[PDB]
């Protein structure tokens, strides 16, 4: 019932970059979960996603999470998703644990099983040793990761710039079918 | 639409679902909207083949097919493509059966009426026209008049609307009688329809009156509908609608005010007067604002009315045509009354040869002559003996108060000629039990008459005594009209067996105003009208008002 959840990274690492993958991945963000993008309101109707963005360490004093995500309406998503910033260890770790938090919540709230996806775009291919040291949970990068593959049955995918770094190699661990190894260049896909 | 209906329903529709299916017999549109707006946006999305067909019904998910207490129908057709389900198992016109018999009465407002009004505009309309436009062959099968005369938002979203439709059923005057549907809606429009906007009412009583004017009516002598439909159309106005509404009729009385109606005429004239009494309209300027009415008296009096002669003129704050009052000739000149009698005399001795030359003595009959013949009948026990009762039938009412206008002041004279009562007892006892039999004049002229010509200096203080004992003793129907008054107070707009209800009324007492009640040698009675007949004596109901006025305000000399 598209309940997704954005999760950017290559905000700081890779600027420029991120128009070229959206004019390439806008229609399964929107086109795929809707009829298209339009001007309407939002509900309970489960089609709600969100999205969290995060930034390097550097440049970081207090300020590490964003996500301000709660329902978007279907059209206020985009509407603010050329609207954030743009400015290595990335804290990508730290950046998916609250996005796991945020599946917990909705799986919490929405009883009453809507094929979750999530798109953990980094440009760079970074990495945290520190698990999260922001939030409550506390758990390595191998550790959310196994945790987010075998809680929900999520499609972990990894939407990477055009590079092909060592980071989808160790990224793809997902046990469970989520097709984490993607990079799809060639025609967009439902969800993988 | 859209932009703000979400933003609004964004703060209103605050919840978790779509609770209350609210069956909701007395008001259920206003837990339906909600849905049925959404429906509709649904529509006018999928017209376009855009906006993912409006999305997000979830909060009213169990309102939107609601559809699988008569009142439960919401009607959310308005968009397209819906106009069959819920408006075809409406209660329609009837089609299976058939004379006052008809069956199924109609709808009432507050049920259904109170929301499905911008979805039905042309559905009544097209179908009373296609049924109208080949003929009314058999009896008028529906009896939807109720219905659509009780539409008061109808008329105030279309007031138009009627106007367009009586202009398309002007061309009836040629297709047949305009018989099936003049008698339709106009009695309904007085006796239903009372409070309307009256820039159109005036329009309509133009066309009322190019409507008496043409085409004939010899067939239509049943049209005193006509007169009293003119007549509440001419008596509501009168609070202070003439004076801005002059712009509207300036060149009315120039072309069409005074083609027949001359007593309508004078009660339009007198309500004119009355109307310019309130307020207070002639104590300023006294020729200034007096050509505001002095064309439409110039116009009128080319055919000899305000026949009051100084002793009626009492209504008139500033009785200004007053001043050329003795171009009346009333009675003429004071002489003719007895001159007039030897004519009358003269005529019942030709009846005995005027049978054969009946068709050469009814052309204008001599107009102020004929019609009063039958006086001398009935004063030898019935002895009419049938020879042109037909033949009276045909033209006579016309012109029956010509003939009545000397009579007034010849039964003056024979009720005088009692003096002390010698001939009192026998005058009560033949004249109230003649005039019976037989007519429907039913005083609709003898009132205003009485001031034309009878009142005057001949025997006014004694023609001044037909009020109080000519029309006084009719007592015939006084019985039922105990039982006749509880009928449309109780029922203001409650109506639901009214169609039975008036026709077991007009069956028990009434038959016709064309009927007879002597079946005399022959008598083939030939009945067609039978168009519509809701209303009987509610007319008079009316002009009981200006009987009223006449006896204690006008006549207040007295």
């Amino acid at each position: 019932v598209a309940d997704v959840v954005f999760v950017i990274e290559g905000t700081a690492n890779l600027g420029p970059y991120f128009e070229e993958l959206r004019k390439h991945y806008l229609l399964p963000a929107i086109e795929y979960f809707n009829g298209g993008p339009p001007d309407f309101g939002g509900d309970y109707g489960g089609t709600q996603y969100s999205l969290v963005v995060f930034n390097t360490v550097d440049c970081a004093p207090e300020s590490y999470v964003q996500c301000h995500a709660p329902t978007s309406s279907a059209y206020e998503f985009v509407t603010w998703l050329d609207g954030i910033k743009f400015m290595s260890c990335s804290l990508i770790a730290e950046g998916l644990s609250t996005a796991l938090q945020l599946f917990d919540d909705f799986k919490k709230m929405r009883e009453q099983q809507t094929h979750r996806v999530c798109l953990l775009i980094c440009n760079s291919p970074p990495y945290l040793l520190p698990a999260v040291e922001s939030t409550t949970y506390s758990g390595c990068t191998t550790e959310s990761l196994v945790q987010k593959i075998g809680e929900r049955g999520i499609h972990f995918s990894i939407v990477s710039p055009r590079k092909l770094p060592a980071l989808r190699l160790l990224f793809e661990k997902a046990a469970p079918p989520a097709l984490l190894e993607p990079l799809q260049q060639p025609a967009d896909v439902s969800q993988d | 639409f859209l932009p703000v209906m979400k933003l609004f329903d964004l703060l209103y529709p605050e919840k978790e679902c779509i609770p209350v299916p609210d069956i909701n017999k007395p008001q259920s549109t206003h837990a339906f909207a909600m849905t049925c707006i959404w429906i509709h946006l649904n529509r006018k999305a999928q017209n376009g083949d855009s906006t993912l067909q409006i999305p997000i019904p979830h909060s009213l998910k169990l309102h939107h097919e609601f559809l699988q207490i008569a009142l439960l129908c919401n009607a959310y057709s308005t968009n397209s493509e819906c106009f069959t389900l819920p408006m075809g198992a409406l209660v329609e016109t009837i089609y299976g059966n058939g004379a006052s018999v008809t069956p199924l009465p109609m709808n009432l407002l507050d049920s259904l009426t109170v929301h499905a009004k911008m979805s039905l505009i042309h559905s009544i309309a097209t179908r009373v026209i296609k049924l109208a436009h080949t003929k009314s062959s058999v009896a008028l099968a529906p009896a939807l008049v109720e219905t659509y005369s009780r539409l008061l938002v109808y008329m105030e979203i279309e007031s138009l609307g009627i106007k367009g439709f009586i202009s398309q059923l002007l061309p009836t005057v040629f297709k047949s009688h305009a018989w099936g549907i003049l008698h339709t809606l106009l009695e309904m429009f007085s006796h239903r329809m009372h409070h309307i906007q009256p820039h159109y009412r005036v329009q309509l009583l133009s066309h009322l009156h190019t409507l008496a004017a043409v085409a004939q009516t010899n067939q239509n002598q049943l049209h005193l509908c006509v007169e009293s439909t003119a007549l509440r159309l001419i008596t509501a106005l009168g609070s202070s609608e003439v004076q801005p509404q002059f712009t509207r009729f300036l060149n009315d009385p120039k072309t069409v005010l005074s083609a027949e109606s001359e007593e309508l005429n004078r009660a339009l004239i007198l309500t004119l007067a009355r109307a310019t009494h309130v307020t207070d309209f002639f104590t300023g300027s006294d020729s200034i604002q007096g050509t505001w009415c002095k064309d439409i008296l110039q116009t009128i009096m080319n055919f000899t009315p305000h026949n009051w002669a100084s002793h009626t003129l009492s209504c008139f704050p500033a009785p200004l045509q007053a001043f050329f009052k003795q171009n009346n000739v009333p009675q003429e000149s004071r002489f003719n009354l007895k001159k007039n009698v030897e004519e009358e005399y003269r005529k019942w001795k030709s009846m005995t040869d005027e049978n054969e030359i009946i068709t050469q003595f009814s052309v204008q009959g001599f107009p102020p002559l004929f019609l009063c013949l039958l006086w001398k009948m009935l004063l030898e026990t019935d002895h009419i003996s049938q020879i042109g009762y037909k033949v009276l039938e045909r033209i006579g009412a016309r012109a029956l108060v010509a003939h009545v206008r000397t009579f007034a002041d010849f039964l003056v004279y024979e009720f005088s000629t009692s003096a002390g009562g010698q001939q009192l007892n026998k005058c009560i006892e033949i004249l109230n039990d003649m005039v019976w039999k037989y007519n429907i004049v039913t005083l609709d002229r003898l009132i205003l008459c009485l001031a034309m010509r009878s009142h005057e200096g001949n025997e006014a203080q004694v023609c001044y005594f037909i009020i109080q004992l000519l029309l006084l003793k009719p007592n015939d129907f006084r019985n039922r009209v105990s039982d006749f008054v509880k009928e449309n107070s109780p029922e203001h707009w409650l109506q639901s067996d009214w169609h039975t209800k008036h026709m077991s009324y007009h069956k028990k007492y009434p038959e016709k105003l064309y009927f007879e009640g002597l079946a005399e040698q022959v008598d083939p009675p030939v009945p067609i009208q039978s168009p519509y007949l809701p209303i009987y004596f509610g007319n008079v109901c009316l002009r009981f008002l200006p009987v009223f006025d006449i006896v204690i305000h006008r006549f207040l000399e007295l």
